[PDB]
């Protein structure tokens, strides 16, 4: 849902030190995303993984 | 987390609504936050 | 200046007012030619150079210096240094602020159901 995704978001602006650094990380994570995936949304998709990868 | 709510025993003006937002924010985070004001929200409109 | 930067563009024609500020610095340099050619008296001679001393500096910028070069109706030309000035100017008209694509603009009522993180569009 997109409270889920508003958690998501806030989980991995805390831990980076670096709202900058891990917006542009989002960001090359969903282009590569939607480039191996054209062959839900890239930037959704990003997040879902990089909170699923924090443990 | 972690932290357990006070039972506020008392009326509830504007200055109490913002030292709860700000006890929210600063223990809880920003969407926890913003879940708070809006269920506020509904229930002052209600 | 490039002709496309002072467009000469027909609705009638419109017209940059940098091409009437050029054609009055033409007129003036080919007329002092012309005296200098045909050995005119030194008079006329000077007079020339000063006008063409005016049409240059009403070019470079419009009543900085003499009297300033009114268009057909009773207003200043925009010379070449009104247009980089003020708040019209070309740094705060249209490099440091711009119109944008993909932007609308709207009455906004209040939505009370909605989300803190959530708007409604129509």
């Amino acid at each position: 849902d997109s409270q889920d995704l508003l958690f998501k978001a806030e989980s991995l602006i805390v831990n980076s030190t670096n709202r900058y650094h891990v917006t542009l990380q989002i960001a090359r994570r969903a282009k590569q995303a939607r480039y191996e995936e054209m062959e839900i949304k890239p930037v959704l998709r990003a997040i879902l993984e990089m909170s699923d990868e924090l443990n | 987390a972690k932290s357990a709510p006070i039972f506020r025993n008392r009326v509830i003006d504007k200055k109490q609504l913002k030292k709860l937002i700000g006890w929210t924010f600063a223990h809880y985070g920003t969407a926890k936050t913003a879940v708070v004001a809006d269920d506020l929200k509904a229930l002052g409109f209600r | 200046i490039p002709p496309d930067l002072r467009p000469m563009v027909q609705l009638r024609f419109a017209t940059s007012d940098l091409n009437d500020l050029y054609r009055r610095v033409i007129n003036r340099n080919n007329r002092l030619a012309r005296l200098q050619e045909i050995l005119a008296p030194e008079i006329i001679v000077r007079n020339e150079k000063r006008m063409l001393q005016e049409a240059v500096d009403a070019l470079i910028d419009n009543g900085r210096r003499g009297r300033t070069v009114v268009g057909a109706n009773n207003r200043p030309l925009k010379s070449l240094s009104d247009i980089i000035e003020g708040k019209q100017g070309r740094f705060r008209q249209n490099l440091l602020g711009k119109r944008v694509d993909y932007s609308g603009r709207s009455v906004i009522v209040v939505g009370p159901n909605l989300k803190i993180h959530q708007c409604g569009l129509p």
